[PDB]
Parts: C-alpha cells; sequence; structure tokens
C-alpha cells in the first residue's frame, strides 16, 4: 500500500482537459472493458460495465 | 575527487582539468612492467598474441593515421636533435596529443616509440621485426589507465605510504618526512 | 555499502517544494480516510485562506494535525533515501538559523 | 538497504541559506515558553521542552503526527525571543557593514561610483567571466555628479553587453558558470570590497563623520564618541541638510541602522551575497544577521541520555531553558516598562535595565549557539557549533567514517592450506553473519535447506523477509516450524501491490561470499582486499595466507583484523573483480609485487628444485 | 506585492476546466480527457514485456479510484507510450536503472478519462436509500451521492414506514420518483470510496447587513447533527479502564438502573 | 587466573541487608547463593548469574549483583568483614574471590629465556607431530627461520646444554 | 572549521552541486569515481 | 498544465542535447573494469528478482554466476551511459563493448 | 603501548600533534 513499485513518482497533466461526448465516453468504455476482459482489476470493470449500462439503458 | 575521465585527461571533481594526460602517456602502473621488457614479450610472442586477442578489435581501430603521424614526429625530431629545447620546432606535436592512444594503433608516447625503435634496430633475429611492432603497439594499447580510476587517492597513497618507511634520523639539506612537510 | 547501506540508510519524506526532511509529517486522518506526507511549511492554516468569483479546496488538499488544525496544501511531498546524520545535521542547523534546500527531481 | 524497495526521487543538489523568522512561525508544531521540562506526577509540561506537539514522548502518542516513539520523526517547535539577538555565526559580519556605514545618509562611507564598480565586478562574476571583470576597470572618463552617473552608466552598458554577449554562446548559463578561478576572483573582490569600505572615515557621499563601533569578545557593541575636530565639522555641514528637506548601542539600534543600509546598498549587496545570479529575486534584508526567534529541534533529538539506572537531563534542553527564563523575565520589564511616565528626568536607569535584559538574553543565545562566546560561569555545556566539533567533528566521526552492521573483528592467525584468495572464518562469525538471499526457482532448493537448518546450524538462516516487507525470525522456532516456513518459500503474492517482490531469506555466511579484510592503519587500498570466505570448523581465530602479510603490513604477533560482509550483489562483484586479491599482485606505487611465498616456502623450494632433488 | 504573493494561491486552486450544462438535459457533463505523463518503476519480471510492467503495476490500481492530481476519479487510460531514455526507428527502447536496486524509473505518456465533478455542477442519481435524516443516491448506478436534512427543501417533510425503512414527500404531497436531481454542494475525496454532498435548495441576500447576521435556529440543526455523528463514531471501540473498588467490588457503568 | 571483587553496601542509616527478603523470591536464585545471600565457595558462575543477594527497605524488594564477564568462574573465597565500628556491628562489606581456569590457547604467547617470542598457532596432535629416534614428540616447535634475524645462539647452546642435563 | 566553512557557505548562498566525493557522502548519492562514473540503462524490447 | 509541457520540452531537449550520436562516439571499444564490475552486479540483481534469463543455467544458483555466463555469450540487455565532463554522454550497448 | 594500538579502530589518520602542531602555530 503506497510504494514506488504500487503507485507513481509524480503524475502531471501535459495538456488542459478535453471534454468529451456521451458517444465518446460509451465508445472508449466499450474499447476499455473488451481489452481487460481479453486480478482485483476484474471489480473495477464489473462497476465500469454499471456506468456503460446506464449510458444507454437503465438499472 | 580527481580521476581518468572518459576523454583520457585528469578531471577533478567539479570537472576542472588538471591533467591532459596521465603522466602524458595514460598508461597504468600496474601494467607499465613488461612493456620495456621486448626480449621477454618477443620469446612469448604467440603467447601474448593469444592474449591480446586482435581479431575481435581490427573492426573497432585505425591501423594506419597514427602510424604515419609517428614518422612525421620522429623526422622533425631527428632534425633538431643537437639544436636546443627552446629553438626545437613546434610545427607537429605528439602522436598522443593527436589521436586516441585507444582508438589508433601506434598513438604511443615519444618514450616507448624510442625504445622500441632502438630493440629493433640493436636486435636482427617465425616473428618479423614489423609484426613485433604491431604487438607492442596493442601492449601499450592494453595497458592504457581505465576512465573511472582515482588517481587523485591512489597518487597520494603511492606518497604517503612509502614515505612511513622513512621515519627514522640521518645516518647537511633537509631530508625525509621535514622536507617532504616544506 | 558501508558508509550508508549498512550505517544509517533510512528513506525519509522530503517536500519537494521548499525541500526539507524536518518540516514533512504524516497527516492525521478520520474514522474512514487515510494518512498522508504533508510538510508543514507549505501548508497553510485553512481559516487563513480567504477570498473574480470564490473558488473552493477539492478536498484532497485539506489535512489535519494531532492538535485538530486544518490545513491547506503542502502535499508535494516524496521519498529520498539518505544518511540518518543529515536528518540530524540539518536539525542543528536549524537551531543556528540556518536552512539547507534539498532540489529533488522529479518535480 | 533494501533491493525489494527502490527510491524514484533523489537530491540533485543542496542550497545554503538562512531561516526566516516569519518561515520558522508558520512551520512550527508549538511555542515553547515554560522553562521546567517535567509537570507534577510526571507528565509533559505544555509550552515545555518535552511538549508532546514536538513528538511522542514517555509512552504518549505525538500530538502533531499522532504516532509513537518509534514511527514518529519528531516536529521542530520554536522560542519567541522577546528583543532580537545578535546570530554568533553572522556577528563578525553585520559588525563589517556596521562599521562600514554613514549614520546620516544611511549608504556605506566609500563613494557610489566606486561601490557600483564592486557591484559590477561582482555581477559579471556570477558568469565564469573575469577578463570582462578586469575590462570593466580600463572604462574611464572633486568630480560632478552629471559625469560621475555617466561613468556608471557606461560602466552598467558593459556590464549587460558582456552578460548578454557570453549568454548567447555557450559561455555562461542563465545560472551563471562558476569555477574554483572564478571563486579565487570572486573571493579576492568580495576581501578587498570590505577592507576598501573600513578603511574611509569621512563619508565621500555626505561629509560628515560617523562615530566609531568597537567591540568584545562576546556579542555586544559599543559607539565611541566624536572628537572636537569631526563635531565641528558635522556643525558646518548641518545647513545643507535643512534645504533637502564610549556607550553601548542596543541589538534593536544596530539593526535599524544596518535596516536602512541594507536597502540603500541593495545593488551591491545582492551580488556581495550571492555566489551565482539571485533567480529567485529574493531581497538581500538585514534581519537574517538577527534572530527574533529559535527552533527548538524535535524531541527525538533531545532526549534524556540514560546510563544503566540513572535517567541524565539532555544538555541542549538546559542551555534552552536558560533562554526560557530570561524571555519570560524580559517580558515582564517590558510589562513594567509600558506601565511607567510623566516622572523622567534620571533615564540612566532605564537604559541600564534594557542593557541587562539586552545582554542577558544575548548570553543565553549564545551559551545556546557557541559556548566559547558565552561569559564564564562559577567545563561549560555545549554550543551546538561544538556539537558540530567535538573532537574531530561530527562530518569526520559519523559522516566520512561510520561504525558498520554485518562486520567482525579478530587475532589473525596463519595458514597455508587456505587458497591465498581466501580467508578463514571462525563458525562463530558464520553463524552471526547473514546476507538477504531472495528466493527464487534456481535456488529454493539451497535456501529451503538453509531455513530448516536454522541460525545455529551451518549453512542456515537466521530470519526469512515476506514479499509484505514483515521480518518472520527463525531464532526461537523448532525444526516443525522451520519445516513448515521452508515449505511456504516459493508461494505466489496473493497481494496485487507486492507481486512484483519475492521472500528474501537472510541465510548465513557460506563458502562462495566475499569478505573485505581490513589490517588498519589503511595506508594504501591494498590493506583493504577482497577474501574468499572458507568456514573453518573448531576455529576461534581468523585464518590468513601468507601471500596476503604483505600487502596488509600485518605480522602474526597477536596482530587483529576487520571483517566486512557487503549485502547487496553489486557491492559483491566490486568486492570480487575490483578490490579482490588476485586484482592487488602488483602495488600502483611502482608497479611491482606485494604478494608471495615468505619463510618455509623459500627454504624448500631451494631444497625441492635441487639436481640432487630425485 | 500585498497581493501578488496571495494571486500565486488563487491560481493553485482555481478550478482549469470547468462543466457545462448542454443538450437542454439540465445535467453538467463531467467526463473528460486529460493526457498525462508518469515517472513509474519496472519490475525486472517485465523487464522483457516493460508495456505489461506499467499497466499491471500502476495504470490497473489507478482505475475507478479518484486521483488527486487530474482532479477526478479514473475511469480508464488509454495509448500507454514509454519514453525512451535514449534521444534517438525501432521498438527496442531503454530504461534508466537504479544504481542499488534491479529497479528501473521511465517517464510515459497516457491519456486518461476521468469523471471530474465540480461543485455547482447539477448532477442525476438513482435513489438508493431514504433515511429521517440523509438520501442515498447513485450517479451512473457507480458513484455514490448523499443529501443531508438540512440541503432537503423545508416544505419536505419525511415520512417513516410501519411493517418493512422510509419515504421522503416532495412540498407538492407526493413521494419521490427513483432517480433525482440535485446540485454538487461538496466531494469527498479522503475516504474509500468517492462521497458527493448534494443540495436540493439554493449573494444579495442583506437586508443593511442581515445576510452577515446568522440565523442561530438553522445554523444549530447543521452543527448538531454533525456533532452527534462525530460523537457517535469516536465512542465505537472504546476501551475504558475495569475498575475494581478496595471490597472486591466491579465497579459497572450502565444508566438504566433496572432491566 | 584469579580475581577479586568488594561487594560494599555504602553508595547512617542501613537499608540494604546481606540475604534474602520474605515474601519475594524470583526462581532458583538458591541453585548459586547460600541462606545468607552469599554464594556457595566452589560454585561455578557464568555472566548473568547471581553473585551475591541483598534486601533493600527503601525499594522493598530482594535485588541481587549479577556477576557480569566474557569469563566464567569457580568461587575460591567469601571474606565477610565488618569493620570501622565499635559496638554496632553488622555486616555491608564482603571481598569475592574468582577463579578463572586458563588452558592454553591459539594466540597465548610463548617464550624462551632468550627473548624469542611467539604466539600459538595450533595445537598439533601427537600422531601429526614428527617423532624421534627416541620416541618422543617435542612439546613446543620453533621455526628455524626466527633465529637468523635474531642471532640468539644462547638458546641454541641452552638446547644441547639441557639436553645433557636431563639424560 | 566545519561551521566556519558553512557560515562562508550561507553568507554566499551557495549551491553544493554534489559533485565531490565528500558531499556525495553527507547526502547519500553514490560516489562519481570508477562503477559510478557512468550509468547503467536496460534495453526493453516492447514498444 | 501549461507550465509542464514547457518544463517537458527543456528537460528532453537539454537530454538530446548531451547525446553524442553512435557514429560520433570516441571512447575506448573496450568495456572498462568498472564497467564490468557493475553490469555483473546490477545484472545479478535482476536475476534474483525473478528477471527473464537469456542462458541455461546448468544448475547454477548465484546469480553473479549466472551474469557471468550471459556476459560470455553477450546476452545481458544492458547500455552504458559514459559520461563526459560537461554532462554530455555516449550510450554503449554490453555486446558491442570489448571484454577481456 | 603497542597492545592498546592493536585493539583501537582508528578515526582516522595518525594525528599531527608532534612537530606539525608548532609549525600550524603560524598566521598567514
Ligand atoms: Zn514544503
Ligand atoms: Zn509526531
Ligand atoms: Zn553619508
Amino acid at each position: 500500500s503506497a510504494t514506488t513499485l504500487n503507485t507513481p513518482v509524480v503524475i502531471h497533466a501535459t495538456q488542459l482537459p478535453q471534454h468529451v461526448s456521451t458517444d465518446e465516453v460509451l465508445q472508449f468504455l466499450e474499447s476499455f472493458i473488451d481489452e481487460k476482459e481479453n486480478t482485483n482489476l476484474s471489480s473495477s470493470i464489473s462497476q465500469l460495465k454499471r456506468i456503460q449500462r446506464d449510458f444507454k439503458g437503465l438499472p | 575527487g580527481v580521476h581518468v575521465s572518459y576523454d583520457n585527461s585528469i578531471r577533478d571533481a567539479d570537472g576542472t582539468l588538471v591533467q591532459f594526460m596521465y603522466g602524458g602517456d595514460a598508461i597504468d602502473i600496474t601494467k607499465e612492467s613488461h612493456m620495456t621488457q621486448f626480449e621477454f614479450c618477443l620469446d612469448n610472442y604467440y603467447a601474448l598474441l593469444k592474449k591480446y586477442n586482435p581479431s575481435a578489435l581490427i573492426e573497432h581501430l585505425d591501423v594506419e593515421s597514427a602510424l604515419k603521424y609517428s614518422k612525421k614526429t620522429l623526422k622533425y625530431r631527428k632534425k633538431h636533435s643537437k639544436e636546443p629545447h627552446y629553438k626545437q620546432s613546434v610545427k607537429y606535436d605528439p602522436v598522443l596529443a593527436k589521436y586516441n592512444p585507444a582508438k589508433y594503433l601506434g598513438s604511443v608516447s615519444e618514450n616507448f616509440q624510442d625504445k622500441l625503435e632502438s630493440f629493433l634496430d640493436k636486435n636482427s633475429k617465425g616473428v618479423n621485426e614489423k609484426k613485433f611492432r604491431a604487438l607492442m603497439q596493442l601492449k601499450y594499447m592494453r595497458s592504457l589507465i581505465n576512465p573511472g580510476e582515482a588517481v587523485g587517492i591512489i597518487a597520494s597513497q603511492s606518497v604517503g605510504e612509502p614515505s612511513t618507511q622513512m621515519t627514522l634520523n640521518t645516518f647537511n639539506v633537509t631530508l625525509g618526512i621535514p622536507r617532504l612537510r616544506e | 555499502d558501508r558508509l550508508l547501506n549498512s550505517s544509517d540508510y533510512t528513506q525519509a519524506s522530503v517536500c519537494r517544494e521548499c525541500g526539507s526532511i524536518l518540516t514533512t509529517q504524516q497527516s492525521v486522518p478520520r474514522i474512514g480516510s487515510i494518512s498522508t506526507v504533508c510538510c508543514r511549511r507549505c501548508s497553510m492554516r485553512f481559516e487563513d485562506a480567504k477570498k473574480g468569483e470564490k473558488i473552493f479546496i477539492d478536498d484532497s488538499q485539506i489535512w489535519e494535525d494531532g492538535q485538530g488544525n486544518k490545513f491547506v496544501g503542502g502535499n508535494e511531498t516524496t521519498t529520498v533515501a539518505i544518511p540518518f546524520v543529515l536528518k540530524y545535521l540539518d536539525s542543528e542547523l536549524s537551531a543556528m538559523g540556518i536552512r539547507l534546500r534539498y532540489n529533488v527531481e522529479p518535480k | 538497504m533494501d533491493i525489494s524497495k527502490p527510491v524514484g526521487s533523489e537530491i540533485t543538489s543542496v542550497d545554503f541559506g538562512i531561516l526566516t523568522a516569519k518561515e520558522i512561525r508558520n512551520l512550527s508544531a508549538k511555542q515553547i515558553t515554560n522553562p521546567t521540562v517535567l509537570d507534577n506526577l510526571g507528565h509533559p509540561v505544555s509550552g515545555g521542552l518535552y511538549d508532546l506537539a514536538l513528538g511522542a514522548f514517555l509512552r504518549n502518542l505525538c500530538s502533531t503526527c499522532g504516532l509513537d516513539e518509534k514511527f514518529c520523526p519528531g516536529h521542530q517547535g520554536h522560542i519567541e525571543l522577546p528583543v532580537p539577538c545578535y546570530n554568533p555565526l553572522f556577528f563578525n559580519q553585520l559588525y563589517i557593514y556596521l562599521r562600514a556605514s554613514c549614520l546620516f545618509c544611511h549608504h556605506f562611507r566609500l563613494k557610489s561610483v566606486e561601490v557600483h564598480r564592486y557591484a559590477c565586478k561582482l555581477r559579471l562574476l556570477q558568469y565564469g567571466l573575469i577578463d570582462e571583470s578586469y575590462k570593466l576597470d580600463e572604462i574611464t572618463l572633486d568630480i560632478s555628479s552629471t559625469l560621475l552617473n555617466e561613468l556608471k552608466s557606461k560602466r552598467s552598458e558593459y556590464v549587460d553587453m558582456a552578460i548578454a554577449k557570453a549568454l548567447s554562446d555557450g559561455r555562461t548559463t542563465e545560472r551563471g558558470s562558476f569555477t574554483a578561478t572564478v571563486n579565487d576572483e570572486r573571493k579576492k573582490l568580495v576581501h578587498e570590497f570590505h577592507k576598501k569600505l573600513l578603511s574611509r572615515g569621512k563619508c565621500d557621499n555626505c561629509g560628515m563623520f560617523s562615530p566609531k563601533f568597537r567591540k568584545d569578545g562576546f556579542t555586544k557593541i559599543f559607539e565611541t564618541a566624536l572628537n572636537e575636530k569631526q563635531i565641528t565639522n558635522n556643525r558646518v555641514k548641518g545647513f545643507i541638510r535643512q534645504d533637502m528637506i564610549s556607550t553601548y548601542i542596543l541589538s534593536t539600534e544596530v539593526k535599524n541602522i544596518l535596516d536602512t543600509v541594507f536597502r540603500k546598498e541593495q545593488c551591491v549587496l545582492q551580488y556581495v551575497f550571492h555566489s551565482r545570479p539571485n533567480l529567485s529575486r529574493k531581497l538581500v534584508k538585514a534581519d537574517s544577521f538577527f534572530m527574533d526567534v529559535l527552533v527548538v529541534p524535535p524531541t527525538r533529538f533531545r532526549l534524556p541520555s540514560k546510563l544503566g539506572e540513572e535517567v541524565h537531563e539532555n544538555s541542549q534542553n538546559q542551555l534552552l531553558s536558560k533562554v526560557l527564563t530570561t524571555s519570560l523575565l524580559i517580558r515582564d520589564l517590558n510589562d513594567d516598562l509600558s506601565k511607567l511616565k510623566v516622572s523622567l528626568e534620571d533615564r540612566r536607569v532605564i537604559f541600564s535595565r534594557l542593557m541587562n535584559a539586552f545582554v542577558t538574553i544575548q548570553n543565553d543565545v549564545n551559551a545556546f549557539i557557541d559556548s566559547t562566546k558565552a561569559q564564564g560561569r562559577t567545563v561549560p555545556i555545549p554550543g551546538v557549533k561544538q556539537a558540530l566539533e567535538k573532537k574531530e567533528g561530527l562530518f569526520r566521526k559519523h559522516m566520512m567514517g561510520k561504525r558498520v552492521n554485518y562486520a567482525a573483528r579478530s587475532v589473525i592467525s596463519p595458514d597455508p592450506n587456505i587458497e591465498t584468495n581466501e580467508i578463514g572464518v571462525p563458525p562463530v562469525f558464520a553463524v552471526k553473519l547473514t546476507y538477504p538471499e531472495p528466493v527464487t526457482a534456481y535456488n529454493i532448493a539451497e535456501l529451503r535447506q538453509a531455513v530448516i537448518n536454522g541460525p545455529d546450524k551451518w549453512p542456515g538462516a537466521t530470519q526469512i523477509q515476506n514479499e509484505d516487507g514483515s521480518l518472520v525470525s527463525l531464532i526461537g522456532m523448532s525444526v516443525e516450524q522451520r519445516k513448515a516456513l521452508a515449505n511456504q518459500l516459493l508461494t505466489p503474492s496473493s497481494n496485487v501491490s507486492t507481486h512484483t517482490l519475492n521472500k528474501k531469506v537472510y541465510r548465513h555466511i557460506k563458502n562462495r561470499d566475499v569478505v573485505l579484510m581490513n589490517r588498519q592503519p589503511t595506508l594504501h587500498k591494498a590493506s583493504m582486499m577482497g577474501h574468499k570466505v572458507r568456514v573453518l570448523p573448531n576455529e576461534k581465530t581468523l585464518r590468513l595466507h601468507y601471500a596476503n602479510t604483505g600487502a596488509y603490513n600485518a605480522d602474526f604477533d597477536g596482530d587483529e583484523m576487520n571483517m566486512h560482509f557487503p549485502q547487496n550483489e553489486n557491492a559483491r562483484a566490486e568486492a570480487l573483480n575490483l578490490a579482490n586479491t588476485d586484482s592487488q599482485y602488483l602495488t600502483p606505487t611502482s608497479g611491482s609485487p606485494v604478494r608471495g611465498l615468505i619463510q618455509d616456502h623459500i627454504s624448500a623450494g631451494v631444497w625441492l628444485t635441487s639436481k640432487d632433488s630425485f | 506585492n500585498e497581493n501578488r504573493e496571495t494571486a500565486r494561491f488563487i491560481k493553485k486552486h482555481k478550478k482549469q476546466v470547468t462543466n457545462p450544462i448542454d443538450e437542454k438535459n439540465g445535467t453538467s457533463n463531467c467526463i473528460v480527457r486529460v493526457p498525462i505523463a508518469l515517472y513509474v518503476s519496472l519490475a525486472p519480471m517485465y523487464l522483457e514485456n516493460p508495456l505489461q510492467g506499467v499497466m499491471k503495476q500502476h495504470l490497473n490500481p489507478l482505475v475507478m479510484k479518484y486521483n488527486n492530481k487530474v482532479g477526478g476519479v479514473v475511469l480508464g487510460y488509454e495509448g500507454l507510450k514509454i519514453l525512451d531514455a535514449d534521444p534517438l526507428d525501432t521498438s527496442e527502447k531503454l530504461i534508466k536503472i537504479t544504481p542499488d536496486t534491479p529497479f528501473g524509473f521511465t517517464w510515459c505518456h497516457v491519456n486518461l478519462y476521468v469523471w471530474q465533478p465540480q461543485v455547482g455542477d447539477v448532477l442525476e442519481g438513482y435513489i438508493f436509500i431514504q433515511s429521517a435524516s440523509h438520501i442515498g443516491l447513485l450517479i451512473h448506478d457507480a458513484f455514490n451521492a448523499s443529501i443531508k436534512k438540512n440541503n432537503i427543501p423545508v416544505d419536505w417533510t419525511f415520512v417513516h414506514n410501519d411493517v418493512e425503512l422510509g419515504h421522503w414527500v416532495d412540498s407538492n404531497g407526493e413521494p419521490i420518483d427513483g432517480k433525482l436531481r440535485f446540485t454538487v454542494r461538496n466531494v469527498h475525496t479522503t475516504g474509500r470510496v468517492v462521497s458527493v454532498d448534494g443540495t436540493l435548495i439554493s449573494y444579495n441576500s442583506s437586508r443593511s447587513q442581515a445576510e452577515s447576521l446568522p440565523i442561530v435556529s438553522n445554523k444549530k440543526i447543521v452543527f448538531d447533527d454533525e456533532v452527534s455523528i462525530e460523537n457517535k463514531e469516536s465512542h465505537k471501540e472504546l476501551d475504558l479502564p475495569e475498575v475494581k473498588e478496595d471490597n472486591g467490588s466491579e465497579i459497572v457503568y450502565e444508566e438504566n438502573t433496572s432491566e | 587466573m584469579y580475581k577479586t571483587e568488594k561487594v560494599d553496601l555504602a553508595l547512617d542509616p542501613i537499608t540494604q541487608h546481606f540475604g534474602f527478603g520474605n515474601d519475594e523470591w524470583p526462581k532458583e536464585w538458591l541453585e548459586k547463593l547460600d541462606e545468607d545471600g552469599l554464594p556457595y565457595i566452589g560454585t561455578y558462575v557464568e555472566e548473568g548469574d547471581p553473585i551475591c543477594a541483598y534486601f533493600d527497605d527503601t525499594l522493598n524488594k530482594t535485588k541481587i549483583k549479577t556477576y557480569h564477564s566474557s569469563e566464567p568462574a569457580y568461587i575460591e573465597e567469601v571474606n565477610l568483614i565488618g569493620d570501622e565500628s565499635n559496638k554496632f556491628q553488622e555486616l555491608q562489606t564482603v571481598s569475592i574471590k574468582y577463579r578463572i581456569r586458563r588452558t592454553p590457547q591459539i594466540g597465548d604467547k610463548f617464550s624462551s629465556r632468550h627473548g624469542q617470542k611467539g604466539v600459538c598457532s595450533r595445537k598439533w596432535p601427537t600422531i601429526d607431530m614428527p617423532f624421534s629416534e627416541t620416541g618422543i614428540q617435542p612439546d613446543i616447535i620453533i621455526n628455524p627461520h626466527a633465529f637468523p634475524s635474531r642471532m640468539t645462539i644462547g638458546m641454541f647452546v641452552e638446547s644441547l646444554a639441557g639436553k645433557a642435563g636431563a639424560l | 572549521t566545519t561551521c566556519q566553512f558553512l557560515t562562508k557557505a550561507v553568507l554566499d548562498n551557495e549551491r553544493e552541486q554534489l559533485d565531490s566525493p565528500s558531499a556525495r557522502i553527507v547526502v547519500g548519492k553514490l560516489n562519481n569515481v570508477g562503477t559510478g562514473s557512468f550509468d547503467v540503462l536496460a534495453k526493453v524490447p516492447n514498444a | 498544465p501549461e507550465d509542464f509541457q514547457q518544463h517537458e520540452q527543456i528537460r528532453r531537449k537539454t537530454l538530446k542535447e548531451k547525446a553524442i550520436p553512435k557514429d560520433q562516439r570516441a571512447t575506448t571499444p573496450y568495456m572498462t573494469k568498472y564497467e564490468r564490475a557493475r553490469i555483473l552486479g546490477t545484472r545479478a540483481l535482476q536475476i534474483s528478482m525473478n528477471a527473464p534469463v537469456f542462458v541455461d543455467l546448468e544448475g547454477e544458483t548465484d546469480p553473479l554466476r549466472i551474469a557471468m555466463k550471459e556476459l560470455a555469450e553477450k546476452k545481458i540487455p544492458l547500455v552504458i551511459r559514459r559520461y563526459l565532463p560537461d554532462g554530455s554522454f555516449e550510450d554503449w550497448s554490453v555486446e558491442e563493448l570489448i571484454v577481456d | 603501548e603497542q597492545s592498546h594500538k592493536k585493539t583501537k579502530q582508528a578515526v582516522s589518520y595518525d594525528e599531527p600533534d608532534e612537530d606539525e602542531i608548532e609549525t600550524m602555530r603560524e598566521a598567514e
């Protein structure tokens, strides 16, 4: 927990954050979930699937 | 801080230059022993030729640039032999000043050059006088002080450690440690 | 190995913003929150942080000490491997009013 | 040092500066006001040197970071000085600037054009350009102000151009070039500047004389009254003032004189106090030479020394308590001063009370920093300067040299049956000296046995380090637990935060290990070589071969040798390929051998190689 | 110089990019793409596959968790690129190794998709639970949100459920629908899971310095409930010493005399 | 090697008393000390073992003076001395003598009466030792390379004189 | 004269570049002589 | 965000300015005694942290002897960054450097 | 005298407390 091999030394935003449309978010989610599904990461994908589900349907 | 840099010069901890070359020839003292023992090296030609394996080096070095220059400096040196040091030619400076000893076969100290050439003249003896010259040129190349070597500490240790042997009194001029302190 | 590794090698917290080992401290967290290394020098007293329009602190910038005082900032802290005598030296030099600034990379 | 614990950040450079009073007040964990250290019953008194805000003390948790005595790093505090004090280390300097300044126009008594000449030369020297600093002296046109201001303009023009020209090329960076020769030229100028500054008697700007300042051994300044020739000089130059619109001197008066002088002469002092250009653009203030506060180091560095049963008070706390008593006393004197006043006339007493208050706190401040600057008390307590220079000094005794872990000492005994590159290690040392060997697929078999063997059977293991960072001692455990832990060495890490890591086994020193053999005095690097460990059973002494006798200059007349056991592979490789014995056959002094056989072997050889020997 | 020093602090806490309300939805877009630069460690086990290293080691524990620097919750990463320590075409790059350990350290470039919800932002959530003092919600059915009793309108009245729980009734006099629209009052990062403190009620309220004068009655409700929560929590896991009198009698602490 | 220690109780009212206090008694101390609190003369002691026992009323606890040295010993002599008093007599001073056995160890120095000192390099077995025609193996072996530099010829004549006188 | 050289350093507002063997030992940095006269970098195959 | 992009640009610009190209490099083609020592030590350190080994360790348990075997077959995937007194450098691979 | 030097682990190099201290008794 909070070590050099666990967390990075520094994180810096190289540019200002650019907003993305509902369709771009959904296109990214589908691309990310498919690539990661292909150990504790599984629980995060489980939560990510709920966001993707909300951006097009109802829970 | 004083050590050998990758550019063969003797530099201090802060990068300030102390010497342009170690003793003016860049030779490691722990190697400069049989480097003048030419008869020894000749009797062990094939043994040393196998030691200083040149087959894996011939593609990484230059075999003529320094050797040609060495003749040009020897030419002007012989011209002003009887002439004094202040009247000597300053046209061509030493081969070590112009060519890296670890990259050019022949960029050897003029002291080594004079000693090696004198041996080949005074001793006419299946080893040719030309192939032996190359082996000794290669031996000098392999006798160079390694970049990073702490020549500073080594020097003070080389003056300090034997100055313990001169703690005893005289058996007019100041001697031993008091003179060294002066 | 002799003069550091097998003597007084200590992985110590340092603030990249002011370059010091003595101002850094572990923050006191709430029941659910986690403790974070924070710099006492670079951090501002919560009440003193006053205000174009009003700005809001991102929550992750507010830390609390054992005395219960809230602070804003002083989160640009990292870890460096140093001899412990350095920490004692810096401490002694600080008594004399002398400040050592350790420039730490990456920034 | 742990290879499982890498560090991503590193210190590239250290900057030397002075702590400001405003800076200390903000970082401070608690204000120290009480001279007592403990309340009744045994708890630390609030506002005292042992306050829990300065860190965990007496099985209590820290009141700043909340951690216990082990994990708490300790926290800095501060003492509020009721009156400013001269910082002992910088007194000599503030004294130089006090004697060098005019008490009327509040400029240095040296002519402005001459001062600017030094500022110019010192600015050009912030960058590596000495030739240009000398070329400035060539710039030349009782002299009118319109003419002298043109000289200052032409000189400033050359300085700005010479910097920009050298900055365009690779001659100097924005941070400025700094060499030893550059440093030599700077040191020469800063000396010459102070020499010219102190030499002037009558101020070159306004022709009025200033009263000379004298000093004693302790930090205290006096003002010598002007002579009748100089008093009449003040009168005749008194009218020109209107058209434009021995006695002790207090610390406040000196600070106030230097305050205006450091403002009015800021341009030169900017380069006098900065070795390289001042990119931070910080103002050079006089209050850097003065102390309005004192930092209280953490309780961690002021713990009471325990010798057996007796628990002795820390000497720093004693000196700090003295500063606290005087501060409370001056707070009362200033409170009584605030009360009353209509009745005055005899003001020789109120100044006498003030002089005592100032000289007493100053002495207490001095006693804490540098004892050899404090008054004699009927051996004194050492100051922080004395702490850094106790004998050889903190730098020599605890930085350049250190006592080390994983090392042993023993009388050396001769041995011709071990290799010339080996050392005979007694089994006593072999069962105590361990190496942190990370468990892998290629060495799981070797380490499992070591774990089973334990800390008393060689080749064994004293401890096992898990991938979570924790340690499991094998010392108290029986063969049953050790067998169970050995079958748990190559188990995969469940935690994703430590999957990168693998367990470590703190295994006994084996016969494949490197050791650093040392025989003092270490007059040359051959007296510290790398030897191959050879554990010899039923031994109580370090066994050494006769070939090593020369290099160490060690005779087996009851001599002692130090054995160092490096704890990582980079240190191993170095002791096996660079500092190893075999690579030390020839000394670098003359390139001659320092290794060979000594007595029996020489006599044996003359007989063995003889013609008669068949 | 009086305001020049304070000006640097304002720019440190200044919101870089604000979340805009669009498409007549009334809700503000909080998902944003931000390209970042990391300085990460590389394990020796990943020396033949370094990109998998940077991913499994530092980028994977980063997703579905709030990152202070980007000012939001990392929903994922896109396009990982290792910066070569050697300035140069090939896939073979080099990374600098620490002198002390076998671990290497490198600069990395990756684009992060983060959920960045600032205060004042209008968001929608599905009502999870609804107690007498708070209303539990879920933003995108993954992010926790809560509206405290004081942040709920005065006109609204809570009703307790009898025989299996409770329900809140709005100003009109009807129960509240599954999805609820609220404004962001505060965002709590420090904790385990990101929790959004929301408001359902919203400068020139001064009537001869009346705005400056606080209504003690209203200021009490928000302070008492805050203290009551803090004190009840501090009493959880509180070990007190067992006191035995000089008779052999244990002193038992119980406010209620009878059973 | 014999070493003597003085256990004095002085640090005017007597507080520390030689012996053992009632009700308080830490486990297995009676193995080293007798009923009087003094140790049994002949007992083997290591560092940490109790060398004497007493009771001080100021702390109301039974304390012991520990024996501490790297070399273990045996008690040779225990003497109780109750002097510097006329009629009010009570023991406070006791002198304890330790007998430390010292066998010749590798490192110990040995020398002839000719200034030829040398450290014990090893204790060589008689089977591995060179054996004479007579059937005698030397007690001590001196290396011949010692004599050419020292020039201790007195030892050389001492060798043939000692042999002649033994026969 | 540790405190004397320290005073001179502070007054110069000096930056210790940590390039001398002594300075490196003070701050726990690897000495720039011999094995410390270069850097070791690992060749990684994946882009 | 804007101030970091400039800092990164300067950092990478200075790096490129110091790098001596493969053709312009003029140091010894031989691996120094110090380079060999560090390479063997660092590679041994990597081997002990379960790093992919490119040699057949026929019953070898010492990581240094494994690192020595990898050096003999020039399978050590390391690079030496030879620094000059101005800060400039020459990147030399373990493979191309000549070993005695 | 040599029995004490035998066990002492030196802080630094010998010491200048001899003639060197009287030679160092001269200012610039
Ligand atoms: Zn800071
Ligand atoms: Zn603390
Ligand atoms: Zn004036």
